[PDB]
């Protein structure tokens, strides 16, 4: 899931950052953030089960 | 990290970035000196190859025609200006984006700059200079594309003649082709982990130990 | 004469490096066992043309659209020893790929001895990036470029867009490849990623009635 983009522009930080340095980044970045998070959320509580 | 590396082509050149402007046309092994999916100000660190230039005259009236609603998953960069101090509108069917009756009538341009990257070896960038080789030590990448941090050394990989960068399994960047013709692997970030405290309570002594979970 | 290409028009999709890995990429390939005509035309995004030849017998592409001095066509020749292109109103085996897409034209190469008696050889083979061009012209027929003077013989396929699953060597290069439209079964590999499978039953991608 890490290679999966979320409807941003890359998959990859530093590809980003590199193509944009102010608020144009945070608005791409906040959709990786949130997507990443629930992948992460869904693993552990499977794991709980 | 430790150190800063960068690796960039040694070929040197002044770029016609400018006469092109003033007067489609292809920009390769230059040093241009300076949006959709880059941020202009951005633009003078990242090395793409065979930069080219859509150029055409069209007055204001149809600036506002030429962007996406040009491919829908292309990137680039659009300049204008106008001094005043032909078209075709029938045809059978439109055109795919990049291929190719009346007269406007001018009475008193727009450039199309398109970004190759990460394909070919690296050609057209601007001013960065150069810095020697570290291994075996944490430090930071600016290889002509792959800002990062990690731990350099000599590869095993054999290579193919027409590729310059490597993958995992997992799609991840373990392996890399200096500009000079080396293959030198970033494995791994050099290291990380966790941090555990080992307390007898607090209420006997204030002496605690500390674990650091995976190093060697 | 209409012939089957078993294995034949498989080519590297990118320029990165892989090593003991199964990639599943979707782009425009050549299904394994296609009719390929023949001869001894049209463009239709996409050729697998191979040509089987005794001393370079012949040599020589055209595209465009109405191929008479009417609009731009392309031109791919030898003159004395080098590839010579151009774009204007103009007047033992082979393997290549030519594909237009987003106005460039991308070439791909490939060389094989074959010992065969009237038809195409079997097997599979690769090829490599050689060639891309920004020719920037609307490509829909092409014919080649004979040389009259021996049997000489070129044959045509046809790119459409699947989904492959190849296999890659620790050496680094493509070895094997899976189709993944051909068969049920074929089907079944490119889902669970393997090329054994254990006896069952296992439930696969969703139908419907258009
Ligand atoms: C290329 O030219 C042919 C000529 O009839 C036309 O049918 C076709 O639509 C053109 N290409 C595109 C992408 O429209
Ligand atoms: C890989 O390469 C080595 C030598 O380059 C060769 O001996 C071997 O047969 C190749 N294929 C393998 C190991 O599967």
């Amino acid at each position: 899931q890490l290679s999966s983009n979320f409807g941003a522009i890359s998959s990859v930080l530093n590809d980003i950052l590199s193509r944009l340095d102010k608020v144009e980044a945070e608005v791409q970045i906040d959709r990786l953030i949130t997507g990443r998070l629930q992948s992460l959320q869904t693993y552990v509580t499977q794991q709980l089960i | 990290p430790s150190g800063d590396v960068v690796r960039f082509p040694n070929i040197t050149n002044l770029c016609p970035f400018g006469e092109v402007f003033n007067a489609r046309k292809k920009i390769s092994n230059c040093v241009a000196d300076y949006c959709y999916g880059v941020s202009a100000t951005k633009l003078n660190d990242l090395c793409f190859s065979n930069v080219y230039a859509d150029s055409f005259v069209v007055k204001g009236d149809d600036v506002r025609q030429i962007a996406p609603g040009l491919p829908d998953d292309f990137m680039g960069c659009v300049l204008a200006w106008n001094t005043r101090n032909k078209y075709r509108y029938l045809r059978h069917g439109k055109l795919r984006p990049f291929e190719r009756l009346n007269d406007y009538g001018f009475y008193t341009r727009v450039v199309v700059l398109s970004f190759e990257l990460l394909n070919a070896p690296a050609t057209v960038c601007g001013p960065k200079l150069s810095t020697d080789l570290i291994k075996n030590q944490c430090v930071n990448f600016n290889f002509n594309g792959l800002t990062g941090t990690g731990v350099l050394t000599p590869s095993s990989k054999r290579f193919q003649p027409f590729q310059q960068f490597g993958r995992d399994v997992s799609d991840f960047t373990d392996s890399v082709r200096d500009p000079k013709t080396s293959e030198i692997l970033d494995i791994s970030p050099c290291s990380f982990g966790g941090v555990s405290v080992i307390t007898p309570g607090t209420n006997a002594s204030s002496e605690v130990a500390v674990l650091y979970q995976d190093v060697n | 004469t209409q012939h089957t290409s078993s294995m034949r028009g498989v080519y590297y999709p990118d320029e990165i490096f892989r090593s003991d890995t199964l990639y599943l990429t979707q782009d425009l390939f050549l299904p394994f066992y296609s009719n390929v005509t023949g001869f001894h035309i049209p463009f239709k995004d996409g050729i697998y043309f191979a040509a089987t030849e005794k001393s370079n017998v012949v040599r020589g592409w055209v595209f465009g659209s109405t191929m008479n001095n009417k609009s731009q066509s392309v031109i791919i020749i030898n003159n004395s020893t080098n590839v010579v292109i151009r774009a204007c109103n103009f007047e033992h085996l082979r393997e290549f790929v030519f594909k237009n897409k987003d106005g460039f034209l991308y070439v791909y190469k490939g060389y094989q001895p074959i010992d065969v008696v009237r038809d195409l050889p079997s097997g599979f083979n690769t090829l490599k990036p050689i060639f891309k061009l920004p020719l920037g012209i609307n490509i829909t027929n092409f014919r080649a470029i004979l040389t009259a003077f021996s049997a000489a013989a070129y044959f045509v396929g046809y790119l459409k867009p699947t989904t492959f699953m190849l296999k890659y060597d620790e050496n680094g290069t493509i070895t094997d490849a899976v189709d993944c439209s051909q068969n049920p079964l074929a089907e079944l590999k490119c889902s669970v990623k393997s090329f054994e499978i254990d006896k069952g039953i296992y439930q696969t991608s969703n139908f419907r009635v258009v």
